[PDB]
C-alpha cells in the first residue's frame, strides 16, 4: 500500500507447521531501475486478515 | 522402399510443424524487440542483464531455438533440399537471421560509442561530496558497474 514504485514479489515460502502464514519478499530484479532509497522491507501475511 | 514411402509423408508434416514455430519466434520478436529498445517493465531481457548485453543474450536464445532444427533436417535424405516446400521455410529463415542480426548490430554499435564515454567519465569520477553536512561518498558511475 502506498510504495515508491511498484516491489516485484522475488520469492515466497509458506509456513512449515501447516497453511497459515506466508512469509514473502519484494525487490526489483531489473538491473539499475530500482529507485533510490526504495521501500527495503519483507513482509508475512496471515490468511485471517488478508487486508495489511 | 517400403517405410520410405510413409517417411515422404511424414518429411511434409516435419516441413509444416518448423513453419509454425518459426513464424510464432518472428512474431515473438516483432513484440520483444520494441519492448527491448523501450526497456519497459515485463521486457524479454530476463532478471538482472544489462539492458544492451540483455538483448544480445535475448536474441542468440531465439536465434539458438530456431537453428538446431535446420542441423536436424540437413541430416535427412530422400532429396529434403530438392522439395520446394523445404525451399519456402530456408528463404524465411535467413529473412529472420538477417533481422535479428541487423537488430545485434544496431545495440553493439550504439555500446561502442556508450563504451567510449563511459571511459571518460572514470577518469574524472574523482569523489563527490553534497548537502550542507560533509557526507562525501562514493561517485563511481551506475553506467560503470
Amino acid at each position: 500500500e502506498k510504495e515508491i514504485c511498484k516491489r516485484s514479489v522475488s520469492e515466497i515460502s509458506w509456513h512449515p507447521e501447516g497453511p497459515t502464514k506466508v512469509a514473502v519478499s519484494y525487490a526489483i530484479m531489473r538491473f539499475q531501475q530500482m529507485p533510490e532509497k526504495m521501500p527495503t522491507q519483507a513482509y508475512v501475511w496471515d490468511l485471517l486478515n488478508p487486508n495489511s | 522402399p517400403i517405410i520410405a514411402d510413409e517417411l515422404e509423408k511424414k518429411h511434409i508434416v516435419l516441413l509444416e510443424m518448423y513453419k509454425q514455430d518459426l513464424k510464432q519466434v518472428q512474431s515473438i520478436f516483432l513484440e520483444g524487440k520494441q519492448f527491448v529498445d523501450s526497456m519497459h517493465e515485463n521486457a524479454p531481457l530476463f532478471l538482472n542483464m544489462p539492458p544492451i548485453a540483455g538483448a544480445l543474450t535475448w536474441c542468440k536464445s531465439l536465434r539458438d531455438r530456431i537453428q538446431e532444427p535446420i542441423e536436424k533436417l540437413a541430416q535427412l535424405g530422400q532429396g529434403i533440399t530438392e522439395r520446394e516446400e523445404y525451399k519456402d521455410v530456408q528463404k524465411l529463415y535467413t529473412s529472420i537471421t538477417k533481422s535479428i542480426k541487423d537488430y545485434e548490430d544496431q545495440k553493439i554499435l550504439s555500446w561502442e560509442k556508450e563504451v567510449e564515454d563511459s571511459s571518460q567519465d572514470k577518469l574524472k569520477q574523482t569523489l563527490l561530496c553534497k548537502d550542507e553536512n560533509d557526507l562525501i561518498k562514493v561517485n563511481f558511475d551506475p553506467s560503470l558497474v
